[PDB]
């Protein structure tokens, strides 16, 4: 039989090569974890990353990251109740339930 | 055959994570937890 | 959720059983969500507050007996009303006695229910008296009853979380000293 | 704790009895009133402690009603999920997915339509079960629409085979399914299940299917030594060339460093013009591409 893992290789070595320049950017975690990351000089620095210690969101040493609201927390039972029913129906069922409870 | 066991573990774990924060009765939550433990047990030692 | 390692649970001898002194059947029942385990009890507080709980249960039993005698009086009044309603009526014995037999059976089953519930109250009381750590507890209904009655003064759990909580607060040195003393003094299968 | 968990779950779910239509309507009303009381509490009106206590009590009652409905209806999920058994997913996984579907349905049910609760729950349970089986049934996942197409093709092929009495040809299915034969064969190919590397093929039970697969992307020592010899021999041929020729060739092709520099970069070192770098390189290629130095390098190509 013949088989191949989807992996590519090159006839090439580490000796006798000059490495391109890189810059170390520092990131900090909420709990105090700090780490360094090497990036190419001809690169853009993203504002947010994941931590190398506890796998939580982390920002740069200098903070310039605001919050943009995401639109998909809506799903609850309350908003569906608003969508399905008007306020008067909820008020009258509420009044009936209080009446029977205090009865 | 290790990919299947890892997939079982991850599926059960993700479903449990969804159930816990969704808010559910103790019956199905406990059943999910039992399934997760059995999945991990089958991963480590199978048929024991 | 935490999970257990099968090697340190199943392989004979059960290492968890030996360390915690739990029979393998009890451990298997606990980890696989079939019975609760008590992981904490406040002995000094319950010993101090025992008089209040005793007073509460005695008051409950006295109220139960009061309700029992009230029910007896109500049943007697109902029987007298039935007798007055069907005194001048002329019919066969069974026709006029069926309702009285039904009322008597109702009273019998009512007092049987009262006896059963006071007995189960006593059972719960006794169970609370002799509660200790690593005490497995099936019969979900009984656990819920005991929790709602006296939810404070102890904690219970299920699954590998209970075993984790126990292993966290476990004094190895004291148990080792106890084992060494028993080995020095005790003899028989206990020593082995 | 028993070796079989399916029996344990089945015997556990049956303790809670069933419910009637009026009970369902009353429970739904309790849920509605409890949630509206919860919203009123969310509002910052002080009101009175007794009214607040009553509102909290009815909210707890509504929560209890929702729970009770769920335990009562778990049996419907169990009944529905049993006809999807097989096809990869196990029984309990299907049951739990159906339970999630039932919870979703209970979250979005109303009694003004005057229908028994079983219908909406059945629709949502089947939807959830089929979606889950579409997403968690194959090691190499396939989108929902492709799985639907595969199922449609399989059903059509089975029906054609049963009715006609022969195996349908690709053209027959293509004209029946209204798609090109290439699409038909592609859909047939996508659906296959991977074999296992641990299937024993040794009659005595020692070998496995995975012990006879050759690592195709494995460094063959002969090839590595051949490439090393080629690399060492290439430099010597450049050595006999003049200094400038070898230098410009090496910089242009980056043999020494691996970075092919531009013509301006090469000319910066020697100070010659761009056009000069263009010409000097050409003469070197003409020299090497001659019947006087090619023999040393012909074999390696």
């Amino acid at each position: 039989l013949r088989g191949t893992r989807l992996v590519v290789t090159s006839y090439e070595t580490d000796r006798g090569i000059d490495l391109a320049p890189r810059q170390a950017v520092e990131y900090a975690c909420e709990k105090g974890h700090r780490f360094e990351m090497p990036f190419s000089v001809e690169a853009e620095i993203p504002p947010e990353w994941e931590c190398k210690v506890c796998g939580i969101q982390a920002l740069l040493v200098d903070g310039d990251g605001p919050e943009e609201k995401k639109g998909k927390p809506a799903r609850t039972h309350w908003d569906m109740l608003m969508e399905r029913r008007t306020r008067e129906e909820l008020e009258e069922v509420l009044a009936e339930r209080l009446a029977v409870l205090r009865s | 055959d290790l990919n299947d066991l890892y997939r079982r573990v991850i599926n059960r774990n993700n479903r449990l994570k969804r159930l816990l924060d969704l808010g559910a009765p103790e019956i199905i939550v406990n059943n999910e937890k039992r399934m997760l433990q059995e999945a991990v047990d089958a991963l480590f030692d199978n048929g024991r | 959720a935490p999970v257990t390692h099968i090697w340190y649970f199943k392989g004979v001898p059960s290492r968890l059983g030996y360390l915690l002194d739990l029979a393998p059947k009890d451990l298997e029942k606990v980890i696989y969500f079939a019975a609760y385990m008590i992981t904490y009890v406040d002995d000094e507080r319950r010993t101090r507050d025992l008089p209040s709980l005793e007073a509460h249960v005695s008051v409950e039993r006295q109220q139960i007996e009061n309700r029992r005698d009230s029910d007896l009086e109500a049943r007697a009044k109902k029987l007298e009303n039935d007798l007055g309603e069907l005194e001048a009526e002329g019919a066969k014995a069974d026709v006029r006695r069926k309702v009285r037999e039904g009322a008597e059976r109702e009273m019998k089953q009512l007092r049987d229910r009262a006896q059963r519930e006071i007995d189960r109250l006593d059972e719960v009381w006794s169970r609370f008296k002799n509660l200790k750590v690593q005490d497995l507890e099936g019969d979900e209904l009984l656990y819920r009853e005991l929790r709602d009655r006296f939810g404070t003064y102890f904690d219970g759990s299920m699954g590998a979380a209970a075993l984790q909580k126990r292993l966290e607060s476990f004094d190895l040195e004291e148990e080792a000293e106890r084992l060494r003393e028993i080995i020095r003094t005790g003899k028989g299968q206990k020593k082995t | 704790a028993t070796a079989d968990p399916v029996k344990d779950y089945l015997k556990q779910i049956g303790k809670v009895p069933l419910l009637n239509a009026e009970q369902e309507v009353e429970l739904a009303k309790r849920i509605e009133a409890g949630l509206f009381a919860e919203d009123k509490l969310a509002n910052s009106d002080k009101l009175a402690p007794k009214l607040k206590r009553e509102l909290e009590i009815i909210a707890e009652d509504g929560r209890r009603a929702k729970n009770h409905l769920l335990e009562a209806n778990l049996r419907l999920v169990v009944s529905l999920a049993k006809r999807y058994t097989g096809r990869g997913m196990l029984f309990l996984d299907l049951i739990q997915e159906g339970n999630l579907g039932l919870i979703r349905a209970v979250e979005k049910f109303d009694y003004t339509k005057g229908y028994k609760f079983s219908t909406y729950a059945t629709w949502w349970i089947r939807q959830a079960i089929t979606r889950a089986m579409a997403d968690q049934a194959r090691t190499i996942r396939i989108p929902v629409h492709m799985v639907e197409v595969i199922n449609k093709l399989a059903r059509v092929q089975r029906q054609m085979l049963q009715d006609l009495g022969r195996e349908p040809t690709p053209e027959e299915l293509a004209k029946e399914l209204d798609m090109t034969p290439e699409k038909v064969i592609e859909v047939q190919k996508y659906g296959r299940e991977p074999i296992s590397l641990h299937t024993p093929l040794g009659e005595d039970g020692d070998s496995e299917f995975g012990d006879l697969i050759e690592d195709s992307e494995a460094v063959v020592p002969a090839d590595a030594v051949s490439f090393t010899l080629l690399q060492e021999q290439l430099h010597s041929v450049l050595d006999t060339l003049s200094e400038r020729e070898a230098g410009v060739v090496s910089m242009r092709f980056g043999l020494t460093d691996g970075q092919p520099k531009t013509l301006d970069e090469i000319g910066k070192v020697y100070g010659v013009t761009r056009e000069r770098i263009r010409q000097i390189e050409s003469k070197t290629m003409s020299k090497l591409r001659h019947p006087s130095r090619s023999q040393v390098l012909r074999d390696y190509l």
